[PDB]
């Protein structure tokens, strides 16, 4: 599931799943 | 950022884990 | 959508739609 | 935190907000 384009939802699909209990940031315009 | 690196581009888990907490 | 309880990926999905270009920070140790 | 605010707890757009950049 990672090793593709991940946009809008799918990537902060992705960023949770790998993330876990860490959680993450999602900055797009950064 | 991470749009350029893994919307416009294929992402990967080195660089997507650069963004966990 | 926000007003109800909001976890695991329904929490991630309700930040990315409020926040949009914004983009959101989820820390669920903090 | 925001799962005790948003999980355990009803959630608003208030506080979702704080979470934004």
């Amino acid at each position: 599931f990672v090793n593709q384009h991940l946009c809008g939802s799918h990537l902060v699909e992705a960023l949770y799943l790998v993330c876990g209990e860490r959680g993450f940031f999602y900055t797009p315009k950064a | 950022g991470i749009v350029e690196q893994c919307c416009a581009s294929v992402c990967s888990l080195y660089q997507l884990e650069n963004y966990c907490n």
